[PDB]
RNA sequence: GCGGGGUGGAGCAGCCUGGUAGCUCGUCGGGCUCAUAACCCGAAGGUCGUCGGUUCAAAUCCGGCCCCCGCAACCA
RNA sequence: UACAACAUGUU
RNA sequence: GCGGGGUGGAGCAGCCUGGUAGCUCGUCGGGCUCAUAACCCGAAGGUCGUCGGUUCAAAUCCGGCCCCCGCAACCA
RNA sequence: GGUUGCGGCCAUAUCUAGCAGAAAGCACCGUUCCCCGUUCGAUCAACCGUAGUUAAGCUGCUAAGAGCAAUACCGAGUAGUGUAGUGGGAGACCAUACGCGAAACUAUUGUGCUGCAAUCU
RNA sequence: CCUAAGGGGGACUCAUGGAGAACAGAAAUCUCCAGUAGAACAAAAGGGUAAAAGUCCCCUUGAUUUUGAUUUUCAGUGUGAAUACAAACCAUGAAAGUGUGGCCUAUCGAUCCUUUAGUCCCUCGGAAUUUGAGGCUAGAGGUGCCAGAAAAGUUACCACAGGGAUAACUGGCUUGUGGCAGUCAAGCGUUCAUAGCGACAUUGCUUUUUGAUUCUUCGAUGUCGGCUCUUCCUAUCAUACCGAAGCAGAAUUCGGUAAGCGUUGGAUUGUUCACCCACUAAUAGGGAACGUGAGCUGGGUUUAGACCGUCGUGAGACAGGUUAGUUU
RNA sequence: AAGACCCUGUUGAGCUUGACUCUAGUUUGACAUUGUGAAAAGAC
RNA sequence: UGAUGGUCAGAAAGUGAUGUUGACACAAUGUGAUUUCUGCCCAGUGCUCUGAAUGUCAAAGUGAAGAAAUUCAACCAAGCGCGGGUAAACGGCGGGAGUAACUAUGACUCUCUUAAGGUAGCCAAAUGCCUCGUCAUCUAAUUAGUGACGCGCAUGAAUGGAU
RNA sequence: GGCGAAAGACUAAUCGAACCAUCUAGUAGCUGGUUCCUGCCGAAGUUUCCCUCAGGAUAGCAGAAGCUCGUAUCAGUUUUAUGAGGUAAAGCGAAUGAUUAGAAGUCUUGGGCUUAACUUAUUCUCAAACUUUAAAUAUGUAAGAAGUCCUUGUUGCUUAAUUGAACGUGGACAAUUGAAUGAAGAGCUUUUAGUGGGCCAUUUUUGGUAAGCAGAACUGGCGAUGCGGGAUGA
RNA sequence: CCAUCGACCGAUCCUGAUGUGUUCGGAUGGAUUUGAGUAAGAGCAUAGCUGUUGGGACCCGAAAGAUGGUGAACUAUGCCUG
């Protein structure tokens, strides 16, 4: 998969409402922090003696994950998030393809 | 060991006819859910016009 | 190796052929249909004698190879190869299978019994109606009682039973013997090696003149 | 294992008629429907959108919205001890008028001419169908129609 | 219950997929030598274990009669 | 540094 | 029910990851020796078991078949 | 009735091989400054209707024509099938009772019908 | 898997074959003709498509925003997928139109937790400011046992609740396999198909083999063989009488009526079986809950002790071998 | 004698280990117990 | 293991066993009289040793930023990793081709490969499936016994070998 | 825990973890039992989900209570009209695939007068995953009052429009209100039981040599049912 | 009581007047959205049958797990005295 880095939608900031041009990277999750309230309560409970008190998933089956866009507005800086479908290799920007070339091995 | 039965439809039109098979019932008025929504928008106001012409045609 | 015939021999089952959704599959035991003089003239044998089917069943390749070898050795022996034109008229197209349990003590430990039971292909065999013709031969008019022998000897080759009937028609045509002449001596008929072509009073009539030269428009 | 897809089973319902490939003719656009006609579904291979679902093929239906391209119609379907309603989006390619409804409209008028002729000159006009009666009595000649005997022929064989 | 295997005097090809039998070891003639051994060149040599069938035609496909190596071969 | 062997039988 | 292999004459890589078939021994030519062996300078030789498919492109990926080697086949 | 433009149904309209076509229309046909497109004014674009032609397109006619379509004392009430019996037959299967009912094959016939608008020896 | 292989427009026509053109040949490129698709359309198969859905060219991002209705699976719940609209904003084209991912039918994922986008809106409850934290709407991180526990073995020392819903005997159904009998007649038999045999085929029978099945029995029908004893079957080894011969005699072979009467002694093996020795008129085959354990025996099998080999890190395993093991 | 073989049960137990989750012990560091001096390298 | 010790006990203790002890001893294992012998392998799993040399590495501590909660960084114990030893520790101890003047066999050669490729012995053995192996002896006759043979499914050296 | 010249041995007839009391009426999707009569109605072994497969939840089938009405419009049926289908049969000198035999041409296409390919007209035989054709049975819809007709009202939808669309006002058609037969009446609601092992017969049908075998379809049965008959028998 | 088109209240999306602690306020008009709401109340209390959940939970039934105690008169092993 190859995704343009640049992509004309629309844009939900109450100043375009309307097509603009959009900067597109990919999404990467944040840092787990350590003050969430599920993490805090997480360590509160492994405290002490009970060994692990919650389960830990072990059973992996998938080997891709849906790449997320981020599609950020150039005028007024929106941010909007778009999912893909399922892909193993993924790139931004990439060189098109080109059809009707002498292959060049 | 657990082999038994995998499927069959033996008896099964025997108990819907027990109650059924009971068709659905009709009325003078469909409801406008799932027709197109400017016909539906516009069909209020024709209803609304008819009534207001009527009441006014009813006084004198 | 072969289990004996009376396993396989109703049409239990949908037919099925070699194609390609069952590639290994081997060849049947008969390989010759036309035996005897295949290459002699419609008017040379003018006598047809079939041995026709009595049964709903299938016969087996090995039954229509032995079948077959049994009337032409005693036709040829008797009266020559040239004397007549033998034809097996039933194809055996269809695949029979089998499940290959273990015959030996001990199976039980091995082999699965009937789980996953669908069988291997195990030979071939023809499915054959009530009155469908097996075996048909031409020969002339005084060869008759031999031809008969021949296909009375084939006969206990098969399983049921079968019949030999005496057809009206001139050889392997599908006129009778009287509409053949008929149609003979108005210059209706060339030969086309062992068989004929007839005339039609159909598409373009300059080429059928020349087809049919003899021909007598009546 | 078992394949229960949308299309399943539907290998020979929505194919085209043997030489009758290609480009849908006009008339089956030019076609006006209206809320309350009655329509046969009948779904078209070449027409990928708008489709029905291989149960209302060759079903029956009241129509009840009108939208650009397509029309909803009305299907009732058995599940267990009884009918629902089904409504159902067709595209005009896959549905078309049904006659017995035109024959009916056609009754329809003819009666009520029927009792306004009646009605006008002084008589009454009975007015509801019948079934096929037992026929009367009737005399036949035999002029030129001599009775001919026929008998049961006797067992042939032409082989 | 039986896979499989029987081709020159011997070890092997040729089959599968019918139309045509090759090589090696050895034998006999010559070359070479003073004469040999070796080596080189030539040549003879199997109707395909036996019989029957299918076929226009069988070493070849099918089945019998001989020989052989091997394997399957109650139970509780 | 490395260097193994020379078919049989005579006149 | 299986898992591994088939590549110059021999034994082995390259396969994992499609673009040039590599190593040791062996074979052939010439030299060195009276000749041999060792040694020295040069050359040939496998379409990757077969039948197909996929691909721009297959030894390489997939399917069927042939030959080879072994694993497993338990509770009564 | 011919022809053209736009059509409906979409071979009775298609295909092969010959022949004929008055008028009008359609067509081939001439040219390249201009808008335009090409390796190429061949197609496409424009211009002239002027110089030529019914050769081709198109239309109609012909063929024991191919295909297609339709009909039937054609095959055949045959194949198949719904219902029934303490029917027949070892069985495969078969007959009967009350009903429905093919396809191939055989023979004969036919070869576009038509809506709107304009136009014509 | 795809920034096109998504969306729109345009132009063109594919597989294949024939006849031609230097190198050039069967396959290089050009030309014409035929060509209903015999091509292509990411990937299975089916459907669909020809002035296109195929190929090439030009422009694009509708693979977008907001939430509703509907179809399939269906409980008419969820998930996945899809359909037709409404309100926006855009693309493309002269335009009508078409476009809410891939021509259609598969290509996928809850609660809790974390993380990101959005209003930068709500809350931190004595009142504020600023950090931090917690909420509301929409996505992502994943459960393939795919409506979604966090999870290694062994037991031959064993336990319990049950199960004839289920295996290990007998019995029943079946008869592939085992055993036995027919039909035909290519050949063998010095010639002669059938005295005696009998290929290729093909019809049966039996329940003395072994399977297949799982109907009965798991609040138990004592589970090998031998010994002992009775009886039954006949598909007859001997004995009685006879028919046939490739029956001179002798011997032998084929067949009939026949189960009245008999069918042994031993070496090795727990053995059934097998294999030899010997006698004999002959040393036939079978059944009776694979006859027969409140009749025995206990060699084997099949508890717990022990040894070996291979396997396992190990506890241990082994229709592998070995020795000892209460018979009411 | 509510099969001890076999199977089932979201019933156990004895034993094993590179199963999951822990643990006595043991070892290693910091701080406290913990005070009084000197020399030499460092840092404000 | 030389006592500030090894092995072991206890909830703790100013607590114990060995110990009225001291390497000719105590503690922990394996093999199993004598005779004759105990081959090769430290790659794996363990056990052990070195750290003057160092990647990773907790709490405390150190520095920087900040209003602070806090964040980040550097330094950093044992361990891990790196390197050496050890089989009378657990254990392990190979394939494929060609080759001698009848044939057959293969002393001999090539090649693949291992940590090492089963040595001395022994054997159808209580260990060999095939298998009632083959030969000999024992008997009238022997799946028994014994002696031989050995590409030994799967014999073999203190998991002790042969006597 | 002990003790063990080691058998998981022995530790008061108890040992692969003693005995005693208590927690404790421990838990059991499993086995057994579960106590008077008559009357009326009367099943299910099927759907979806579940570490679900000897168990639950869910729908279905059943009972009870009724409630709103009183012939409205309903039916496991026919008739008339009008759709859909690709199974039986059929076909292959019709497409795809399979397949026997000659004949006539082309040698330009390959081994040696012609074995073979190729083309043309013929010929024998086939298909669950082939097909032009194509039943019987089964199957969707309609047969009016919520209908038809005339005139003209509403609207922000639609049309070039006074065009339409939908819903209406007013007027016309009245028991043949627009086929048959039937109808212990129609419609509506709440709530809850058991069940969620099935099995058999005709026909269709899959695996299997087959089976009193295993698995589907429609119907009728047995289960839950006695009675007459088949001697006996779900 | 039923079918249907509206109207009112809260949530969601949009619009955005007079005015202002100039960032608040939110008039007004819209939206195939959404609620266990409104639209001349129906509830509270006691009792009964049936159904549900927790409890010994219709009755009897494990193999197990825990807490605190009693045994070396049998037997195992060491020691002392015969
Ligand atoms: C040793 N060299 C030999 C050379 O001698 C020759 O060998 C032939 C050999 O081929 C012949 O061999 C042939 O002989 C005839 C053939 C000629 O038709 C056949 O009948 C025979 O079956 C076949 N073996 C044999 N008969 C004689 C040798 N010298 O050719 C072969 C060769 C290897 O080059
Ligand atoms: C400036 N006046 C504003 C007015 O414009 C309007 O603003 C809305 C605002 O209400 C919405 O804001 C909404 O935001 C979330 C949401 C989950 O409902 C809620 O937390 C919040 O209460 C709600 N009002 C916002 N999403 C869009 C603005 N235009 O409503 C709020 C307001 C204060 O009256
Ligand atoms: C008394 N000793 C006998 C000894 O005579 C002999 O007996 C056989 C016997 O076993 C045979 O029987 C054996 O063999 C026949 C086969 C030949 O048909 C089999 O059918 C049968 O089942 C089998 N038991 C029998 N046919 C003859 C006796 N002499 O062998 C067994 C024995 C015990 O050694
Ligand atoms: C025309 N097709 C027929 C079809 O009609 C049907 O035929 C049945 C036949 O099978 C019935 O017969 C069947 O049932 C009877 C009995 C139990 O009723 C049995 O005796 C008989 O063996 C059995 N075949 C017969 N009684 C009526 C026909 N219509 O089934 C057979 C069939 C060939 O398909
Ligand atoms: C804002 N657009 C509205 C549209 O939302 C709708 O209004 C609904 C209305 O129909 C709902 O009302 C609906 O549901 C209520 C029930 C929930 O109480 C019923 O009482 C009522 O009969 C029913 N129509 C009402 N609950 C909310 C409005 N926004 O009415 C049409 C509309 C004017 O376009
Ligand atoms: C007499 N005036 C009535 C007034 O009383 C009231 O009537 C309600 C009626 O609207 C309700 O009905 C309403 O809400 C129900 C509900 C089930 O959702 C629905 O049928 C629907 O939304 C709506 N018709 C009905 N359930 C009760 C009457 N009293 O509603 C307004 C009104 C119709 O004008
Ligand atoms: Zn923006």
């Amino acid at each position: 998969v190859n995704v343009p880095k640049t992509r004309k939608t629309y844009c939900k900031g109450k100043e375009c409402r309307k097509h603009t041009q959009h900067k597109v990277t990919q999404y990467k999750a944040g840092k787990a922090s350590l003050f969430a309230q599920g993490k805090r309560r997480y360590d509160r409970k492994q405290s002490g003696y009970g060994g692990q008190t919650k389960q830990i998933f072990h059973k992996k089956a998938k080997t891709t994950k849906k790449v997320v866009l981020r599609l950020e507005c150039v005028v007024c800086k929106t941010k909007a998030q778009l999912p893909l479908k399922r892909c193993k290799h993924f790139e931004l920007g990439g060189d098109k393809k080109q059809k009707g070339q002498a292959l060049q091995f | 060991m657990a082999k038994s039965k995998n499927h069959t439809a033996h008896n099964q039109t025997r108990k819907a006819h027990r109650n059924g098979i009971k068709k659905p019932k009709t009325y003078k008025y469909p409801s406008l859910k799932g027709v197109d929504a400017k016909f539906k928008r516009n069909h209020r106001y024709a209803l609304h016009g008819t009534a207001k012409a009527l009441a006014k045609a009813r006084a004198e | 190796a072969r289990r004996p015939a009376r396993c396989y021999r109703y049409c239990k089952n949908k037919p099925y052929p070699k194609s390609r959704y069952n590639r290994a599959v081997p060849d049947a035991k008969i390989r010759i249909y036309d035996l005897g003089r295949k290459k002699a003239t419609v008017d040379e044998f003018p006598l047809c004698i079939h041995l026709v089917s009595n049964e709903l069943e299938q016969l087996s390749s090995e039954a229509l190879e032995a079948a077959r070898i049994c009337a032409n050795k005693y036709i040829t022996k008797v009266s020559g190869r040239d004397s007549f034109h033998l034809r097996v008229r039933v194809h055996p197209f269809h695949v029979l299978r089998i499940n290959k349990m273990l015959s030996c003590a001990g199976a039980d430990r091995l082999q699965q019994g009937m789980r996953g039971a669908w069988g291997k292909p195990h030979g071939l065999a023809a499915r054959v109606s009530i009155g469908q013709i097996i075996m048909s031969a031409r020969t002339k008019d005084s060869n008759k009682d031999v031809v008969i022998e021949g296909l009375r000897r084939a006969r206990y080759k098969f399983p049921g039973q079968q019949k030999i009937i005496i057809s009206k028609k001139w050889g392997f045509t599908p006129l009778n013997r009287d509409e053949y002449i008929a149609k003979k001596t108005n210059g209706e008929v060339i030969d086309d090696g062992a068989y004929v072509k007839f005339l039609s009073r159909k598409g373009n009539l300059e080429a059928n003149l020349q087809q049919f030269p003899n021909y007598q428009y009546s | 294992g078992k394949s229960r897809g949308y299309r399943s089973g539907t290998r020979y319902a929505f194919q085209r008629d043997f030489k009758k490939h290609g480009a849908i003719p006009l008339s089956t656009y030019l076609k006006v429907y209206k809320v309350g006609d009655i329509v046969d579904i009948k779904a078209n291979g070449s027409i990928q959108k708008g489709m029905p679902h291989k149960y209302y093929h060759g079903k029956t239906g009241i129509v009840y919205n009108v939208t650009k391209s397509s029309v909803g119609v009305i299907i009732n379907k058995v599940v267990g001890n009884r009918y629902i309603e089904k409504r159902v989006n067709l595209r005009v390619e896959h549905v078309k008028h049904s006659a017995c409804r035109q024959e009916f409209l056609n009754r329809v008028k003819s009666n009520a001419a029927k009792k306004r002729e009646a009605k006008a000159n002084g008589e009454t006009v009975y007015l509801k169908r019948q079934a096929a009666k037992p026929r009367g009595s009737r005399i036949i000649s035999t002029e030129g129609n001599i009775p001919q005997t026929l008998a049961p022929v006797a067992y042939e064989t032409f082989i």
